RNA sequence: UUUUUUUUUUUUUUUU
RNA sequence: GAACGAAAGUCGGAGGUUCGAAGACGAUCAGAUACCGUCGUAGUUCCGACCAUAAACGAUGCCGACCGGCGAUGCGGCGGCGUUAUUCCCAUGACCCGCCGGGCAGCUUCCGGGAAACCAAAGUCUUUGGGUUCCGGGGGGAGUAUGGUUGCAAAGCUGAAAC
């Protein structure tokens, strides 16, 4: 271990998308990943833990040669920013958009995978993929945040998955890890792309107002 | 489309009738089944967008 | 299960669970065979190796899976000292 | 079998509630059976209170409310239409929006 | 004589051959989907058996709708078996229809010895029982030379198998077929299900066919 | 008819074939 | 009330394999219960365990290994003179090699198979597989 | 009743589709570009098709069909795709936002660069 | 507000 | 073996509003002696005796040991230098966030069980043995005939057989 650890950097980050706190109402399998309790219900997500997790994470995608047999899954629509360009980096298959009940199962569908690992967004509103995980002998990571049980999830990132930033920072340090495992960047250097891409965006209300303020 | 028969049989228990109608499909030409198409089936073209931008 | 014959009749070893130590039978379909990567030395490059983990069905419903795997990887001392 | 787990009423740690009589038939109902409603009426239904806003002396300030403790049997609830039925899974359902 | 229709790629690794045999299969428990996968690895699961078609009445307004409800148990004599149900609206509609779906549920048998460590596995390891309805299908080892000792309809089942020898017992509905066929398939998926003092050894985990086969998948995806 | 007005016609028969009973005794 | 104190504990480890789960207590503690224990240990169904000792009446903390599929006792323990533990082994025990039953001998707390060995023989605590 | 069929829908999404590059606003040529571009066995069904086209023309200029989305905007859609302004991933970089994560950062092995003090009651929620 | 009531023996299921 | 045991009744005592069995009446129907309407006994009510039945229902014997969670709540106890009422330390009030115990209930869950509805007990069951009491054995005849036994009586407890 111990030279992929945390810097001040990376915590400098984790703490302007504002994921170190999370719901005011737990899993109560998520006793591990919780330091204490605060005023307003919120709890302080502990981060080393979360680095536990994403060390774990980046172990899993990594360990098959192939990287096309990773479907990667996001119903609500915070991160349907996210997982088409999470899935542009790395070697991701996104499924985007509606999940159709049977994308796994019956062999007489067409738009019809088979892949060897699932990568999931917010467990409670992805009940589907996580159920239809155990049909296939498929393993699952998850972004779990404090109130999402954990029903075939295997790799809990403790988050919030409500936010917009707080999402597309963990895929943005995801893959940048993954692709650390696979040989491309050090630690000791600095990176190409900036994560305003993973995040989200709104409807531009600023962005198109900020394009033009910037005229 | 639909040619159609009806014939008898004379059966060991008594009579029998038989009916076979049979939709002939529709190839464009043929002694398949009639030249004309189906009026529900209605298909389409294929695009031809390959090549060029302005010289 | 060898005989007084030491005879190798027995078909296959059914992949036992890791924290349940439990069979998993042939058609139990929500079995896992989780893999997880080792790295190298202070570089953090990948080792051409990896070490198994599998898990039952019972344990993967309800949510025993997420304690068994960092506590494996613990288990195993990749994930803490 | 059970068509509900209440058994219909919300008697739970006791053994015996006082029974209401009821307003239309007057069968008498324990309470915690009862259809159970409370009805804040006006006075004069709203459309005659434009009478009696420009007829009055004061400048509006005579508002006053008509109280019921209105309280059904579940004979003459239906029969009254208010407790419509529902869905087997909806009978699990509580309060109205 | 027809090509295989390959699907699924746990199908097409067994045109490209990289699956040795159907064991290869049930360590890993893939779900088996199609038919034809298992007929490649058996020829020898040939025997099948028509158990029971019995009318199932659908009141419609006009008329009661009749359609059939077949059963179908194959076997291998060695210990594949697999007892699958399918009903559709004729008769040799719902036997087709069961062939591959006794197919799909095919499992492997084990056979222990009655109690001496001689030779030829010929019995159930245990004493083992499957549910299904309300039926228990008790199987109980047997000694060498017993036979199985039985109800007409699963000593059927079990004599697909290759038991030579098992006392069994049956508690309930017994005048139905869709249970009691099912409760003793029920029982003879638990052979492997159920442990054992001689499986202590923390296990070895061999390869995936999808890790070792990987690159044979990368060109065989292209 | 109801096991309830069952039990009282039974009840009702019984009671004249008590004083039938008593009378001669 | 609290009676039959061995019944008391082999419902905890059979509560707790179903379960799945890792280590177990079992707030009263005997020398039947110790010695029962010291069966299964020896054979190695379950792991270590260790008797938290309370000056009044201890308590027994066990590592399971997992194996179990089911302990449990005979109830009024009926006395067992010898060639009638086949009956036995036929009744309890679900296959001719496995599981073993646990008697109370002459000279202690002995094991199935161990007892005709002693050729001895006594009362049951129970059976487990 | 002008509560066209599916197969009207069916060949009017397959319209727009592959050839939007010849359609306009306008009816009576789309009425003679429908038959230059495709099969309409019928002649009522050639009225009843470039009726619907046109009218879905008017929502095309205007917003998004959710059946397909044209290549402007596939194209386009990967341009909010790829925007990319490099600002605001991060705020000031001595950052205070609880007392309760000063027990996180002093004790979990850090530097502790950035201070943290806010204090409320506790009656949340 | 009604809205009461209509007798009898009569119904077989494999397969390629 | 014993005491408590709703309403209904039985015996005597006080009075007797309303409701109201029977009872009489008006309609409504072919018929109503029924619903509906009006008058109204016994009864309701209080005081000393009786009787021991119900859907007396969680239709789930009681004690114990174990096996998931959360959200509350009712009664006690401890803690939480955030308010607020006496006068302001000083006590308790009033909320607020807790943790403990036992309590009526709930939500969800593939713990498993269940013929199923459903069930955290109806789970720990053919992998069957915690301790202990009452009981059912195809529907009818029937808790009927007859015996004993109690009750002033109405009736209770015990309880067949032919077919
Ligand atoms: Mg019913
Ligand atoms: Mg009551
Ligand atoms: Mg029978
Ligand atoms: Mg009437
Ligand atoms: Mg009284
Ligand atoms: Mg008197
Ligand atoms: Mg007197
Ligand atoms: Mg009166
Ligand atoms: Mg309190
Ligand atoms: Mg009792
Ligand atoms: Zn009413």
């Amino acid at each position: 271990l111990d030279v992929l650890q945390m810097k001040e950097e990376d915590v400098l980050k984790f703490l302007a998308a504002g994921t170190h706190l999370g719901g005011t109402n737990l899993d109560f399998q998520m006793e591990q990943y919780i330091y204490k309790r605060k005023s307003d219900g919120i709890y302080i997500i502990n981060l080393k833990r979360t680095w536990e997790k994403l060390l774990l994470a980046a172990r899993a995608i990594v360990a098959i040669e192939n990287p096309a047999d990773v479907s990667v899954i996001s119903s609500r629509n915070t991160g349907q920013r996210a997982v088409l360009k999470f899935a542009a980096a790395t070697g991701a298959t996104p499924i985007a958009g509606r999940f159709t009940p049977g994308t796994f199962t019956n062999q007489i569908q067409a738009a019809f995978r088979e892949p060897r690992l699932l990568v999931v967004t917010d467990p409670r509103a992805d009940h589907q993929p996580l159920t239809e995980a155990s049909y296939v002998n498929l393993p699952t990571i998850a972004l779990c945040n404090t109130d999402s049980p954990l029903r075939y999830v295997d790799i809990a990132i403790p988050c919030n998955n409500k936010g917009a930033h707080s999402v597309g920072l963990m895929w943005w340090m995801l893959a940048r890890e993954v692709l650390r495992m696979r040989g491309t960047i050090s630690r000791e250097h600095p990176w190409e792309v900036m994560p305003d891409l993973y995040f989200y965006r709104d409807p531009e209300e600023i962005e198109k107002e900020e394009q033009a303020a910037a005229e | 489309y639909v040619d159609t028969a009806v014939r008898h049989v004379l059966l060991r228990q008594g009579v029998l009738g038989i009916k076979v109608k049979i939709m002939l499909p529709w190839d464009p030409t043929g002694k398949i089944g009639p030249k004309k198409p189906l009026p529900d089936h209605v298909s389409i073209v294929e695009p031809k967008d390959e090549i060029l931008p302005t010289t | 299960m060898q005989n007084d014959a030491g005879e190798f009749v027995d078909l296959y070893v059914p992949r036992k669970c890791s924290a349940s130590n439990r069979i998993i039978g042939a058609k139990d379909h929500a079995s896992i065979q989780m893999n997880v990567a080792e790295v190298d030395k202070v570089t953090g490059r990948f080792n051409g190796q990896f070490k198994t983990y599998a898990i039952c069905g019972a344990i993967r419903r309800m949510g025993e899976s997420d304690d068994s795997i960092l506590r494996l990887a613990k288990a195993d001392g990749i994930v803490s000292k | 079998t059970k068509k509900r787990r209440n058994n219909g009423r919300a008697k739970k740690g006791r053994g015996h509630v006082q029974p209401i009589r009821c307003t239309n038939c007057a069968r008498c109902v324990p309470k915690d059976k009862a259809i159970k409603k409370f009805v804040i009426r006006n006075i004069v239904e709203a459309a005659a209170v434009r009478d009696i806003s420009e007829a009055s002396v004061f400048d509006a300030y005579v508002l006053p409310k008509l109280y019921v403790k209105l309280h059904y049997c579940v004979s003459c609830a239906i029969h009254s239409k208010v407790v419509r039925n529902r869905s087997r899974e909806a009978r699990k359902d509580r309060t109205p929006p | 004589d027809k090509e295989w229709m390959p699907v699924t790629k746990l199908g097409r690794l067994v045109k490209d051959m990289k699956i040795k045999s159907l064991e290869e299969i049930y360590l890993f428990s893939l779900p088996i989907k199609e038919s034809e996968i298992i007929d490649f690895f058996l020829g020898a699961s040939l025997k099948d058996e028509v158990l029971k078609i019995m009318p199932v009445q659908k009141q419609t307004r006009a008329g009661q709708r009749t359609r059939f409800k077949a059963f179908v148990a194959i076997g291998d004599y060695n210990g594949h078996v697999g007892l699958g149900v399918k009903c559709s609206k004729e008769v040799a509609t719902a036997i087709r229809g069961a062939i591959i779906l006794a197919k799909l549920s095919i499992v492997p048998v084990r056979r222990g010895y009655w109690g001496n460590k001689i030779g030829k596995p010929h019995t159930v390891p245990c004493k083992v029982t499957g549910r299904c309805g309300s039926v228990l299908v008790r199987l109980i080892p047997a000694p060498r030379g017993t036979g199985i000792v039985s109800a007409p309809v699963p000593k059927k089942l079990l004599m697909m198998a290759g038991i030579d020898d098992c006392y069994t017992s049956a508690r309930g509905c017994t005048a139905t077929l869709g249970n009691f066929a099912k409760a003793t398939f029920d029982a003879i998926s638990k052979t492997y299900s159920y442990l054992t003092p001689d499986l202590w050894k923390e296990t070895v985990f061999t390869k995936s066919p999808y890790q070792e086969f990987t690159d044979h998948l990368v060109k065989t995806h292209t | 008819m109801r096991a309830k007005w069952r039990k009282k016609r039974m009840r009702r028969l019984k009671r004249k074939r008590r004083k039938m009973r008593q009378r001669s005794k | 009330v609290r009676m039959n104190v061995l019944a008391d504990a082999l419902k905890s480890i059979n509560n707790a394999e179903k379960r799945g789960k890792r280590q177990v207590l079992i707030r009263p503690c005997s020398k039947v219960i110790v010695r029962f224990l010291t069966v299964m240990m020896k054979h190695g169904y379950i792991g270590e365990f260790e008797i938290i000792d309370d000056h009044r009446a201890g308590k027994i903390v066990v590592n399971l290994t997992g194996r179990l599929n089911k302990c449990g006792v005979i109830s009024p323990r009926f006395d067992v003179q010898l060639k009638d533990l086949e009956k036995w082994q036929n009744n309890l025990l679900p296959s001719r090699q496995f599981g073993f039953i646990v008697l109370t001998t002459s000279a202690g707390i002995m094991d199935h198979e161990e007892a005709r060995r002693k050729h001895t023989g006594g009362k049951i605590l129970g059976f487990f597989f | 009743g002008r509560v066209r069929t599916k197969t009207v829908k069916k060949a009017a999404r397959v319209i727009i589709e592959k050839y939007y590059t010849r359609l306009g606003n306008d009816f009576h040529t789309n009425k003679r570009v429908c038959e230059e571009i495709a099969i309409i066995p019928s002649k009522k069904l050639r009225n009843k098709i470039a009726g619907y086209v046109t009218h879905l023309m008017k929502r095309i200029q205007r917003g998004p069909v959710r059946g397909i989305s044209i290549k402007l905007q596939e194209e386009e859609r990967e341009r909010r795709d790829n925007y990319v302004p490099e600002v605001s991933a991060l705020d000031q970089e001595i950052i205070e936002v609880d007392p309760d994560t000063k027990e996180m950062l002093k004790l979990l092995d850090f530097g502790s660069l950035s201070n943290l003090q806010v204090t409320q009651p506790t009656v949340g929620m």
